[PDB]
């Protein structure tokens, strides 16, 4: 399986890496409808979304997009430092597809 | 009275319990493990 | 921030919850209740704390001389801590001093970092504490001198208790 | 997606920003029948709730309304501050549809 | 919709509203058959529970019903003071209906 | 309802109350298959599971017994210290039926 | 049962254990389809992952797979110390099966 989040974010269709290295500056959650979104920023200017839920997603990437929000709202909180991000870069905001964090 | 002493002693350690709670909401929160209600119930 | 000079080694901070007064094990033990009083500590459940890396090297120095090595821990600001000089009024003992004390102790998430301290000379790097929590002392400040009052101490005769401004915030049976 | 609470809050009719930049002063929850929501309020004076789920939800909002819910008893108990509130006006007390915390 | 929670408890049959202001002084979990609950008391000697789930409730209280003993356990941990509780007196110990914390 | 944990272990057969006065010393978790349940130990070498789900268990138990392994792992990780267990004595290591802590 | 990671670890197939006695130096969680899995990594150099969900799972081993996650998320963000990790070595990067920890 991947050993790391380059080499997971090698095998999708429209992924890019970014170094953040920073911790959250924005967090917004919205539960209005069909934008059940979660986006966040960083000092750097870079927005970036967790994708809403819709038929196009598998059944257990629905569970991962629970996952990722949970894991934005406590790095958030705890203002822990995000390191890389994979990302689809073909949707604005760009989509999260993995993340990592390191120390 | 010496009442004066016993009610700084207990002013102050209200006081102080109350800071205590506040410090314990800062660094326990960091364990709290949300649930998805919908999957369990 | 607010400066503390202290023999005890930032590992031994962390494993006691911060730097205890005597009469706490560690920060959140209830077991040994400590006696609080303001005024009897200024002469007692506060630990002092400077408003200078000066003062607290200077403090330090007297206290702690010959050690070859100290520490001096950074404090944030929060309100558990009191301005002993706006407290006391013209009868805090050491006015001089300009100690803020905190009440409890500080607890190691207050604790913004630290220098090394060796043969009595500061050694410039602040270590920073990576367990500080900085949105929430970001914006707290030392609390203010009226809630202070309540807590002053005096005894029930000290004639503190019938003036300006502790009359109005005295506790039963001072005054 | 849109990338900012004020850009998505505009999508709807019938919202209001208020920017509240402050901490939450109360936390009521009720379990009690048809009554199942929460509500906040701010020092202020101003009250807002979390709805409870009506029919006119999709199970993606559903599932949204349980986590709004999560996030504003983290907020509560940490006393983070919060930046903007977007909420529906056409509801008493106001409706939040979306939340967002700035640093 | 009701903007506090004496408004809230005042709207059901067989409720009371308890001034608290305190935190709780022991918390009781059980997963025992049938016994599925939550016991908490105080030191003024009340003692409140969460209601085993079954039969007179409506399936949207049987979610709400579970977030409650999640609000207690926390609350417990973190020793905030619950300000006031709205309960059901006809069931021993008395069931909570809906919890309120101030600031 | 019953109203203390000593109340409650006494309605079941093959039940025992533990008194520990004591945090958890070691917290171990298995996802092994036909293994999926945490052990905690104490320093005086009492050992307890959270049994597996199964046909032993009522489908009400199959949810609160998710949630008190929820509760040991914040109880460890706080070290919250333990009060008494009510715990089921047919077995080893003892299952957990029932927990208390009190401050 | 067994009552230690060691007696578990052993009456299984393909395992071995890891003293670790270490935190985990880096986090990284996938949304990205078809790999929705963690990874952590060790200051001594080892990666683990927890497995993307799907036939090697009985269906109880999906309810503790998201609970492992839940587990290394808050382990990681505080720093707490892993005393051991049973892993399926017959997998790449080696896959956990069950984890201690020792206070």
């Amino acid at each position: 399986a991947p050993q790391t989040i380059t080499e997971l974010c090698s095998e999708y269709r429209n992924t890019q890496i970014y170094t953040i290295n920073d911790k959250i500056l924005s967090y917004t959650e919205s539960m209005a409808g069909k934008r059940e979104m979660v986006i966040i920023t960083f000092k750097s200017g870079e927005t970036f979304q967790v994708e809403v839920p819709g038929s196009q997603h598998i059944d257990s990437q629905k569970k991962a997009i629970e996952r990722m929000k949970d894991t934005l709202r406590i790095t958030y909180l705890t203002e822990t430092k995000i390191d890389k991000l994979c990302v689809w870069n073909n949707k604005t905001p760009n989509s999260i597809a993995a993340i990592s964090m390191k120390n | 009275g010496d009442t004066c002493n016993e009610e700084t002693q207990n002013l102050s350690t209200i006081y102080l319990r109350e800071y205590q709670s506040k410090v314990k909401r800062q660094i326990f929160s960091d364990y709290q493990s949300e649930v998805d209600i919908y999957n369990r119930i | 921030r607010l400066y503390k000079a202290d023999s005890r080694p930032p590992d031994e901070i962390k494993r006691s919850g911060g730097l205890m007064p005597r009469g706490h094990n560690e920060y959140f033990d209830r077991g040994t209740q400590m006696n609080i009083n303001l005024y009897d500590h200024a002469r007692d459940g506060y630990v002092s704390t400077s408003l200078s890396l000066r003062s607290a090297h200077l403090a330090g120095q007297s206290i702690l001389s010959g050690y070859s090595t100290y520490y001096i821990y950074v404090i944030a600001t929060a309100p558990n801590m009191f301005n002993v000089n706006d407290v006391l009024g013209v009868y805090s003992p050491h006015p001089y001093e300009q100690e803020v004390s905190a009440l409890g102790g500080i607890p190691y998430s207050q604790i913004y970092g630290w220098y090394r301290v060796n043969f009595g000379v500061i050694d410039e790097r602040l270590h920073r504490n990576r367990e500080y929590r900085d949105r929430y002392y970001r914006n707290l400040n030392i609390a203010p001198a009226e809630d202070g009052y309540r807590l002053a101490g005096f005894p029930p005769d000290h004639q503190a208790w019938r003036e300006e401004p502790w009359i109005h915030h005295a506790p039963q049976g001072c005054g």
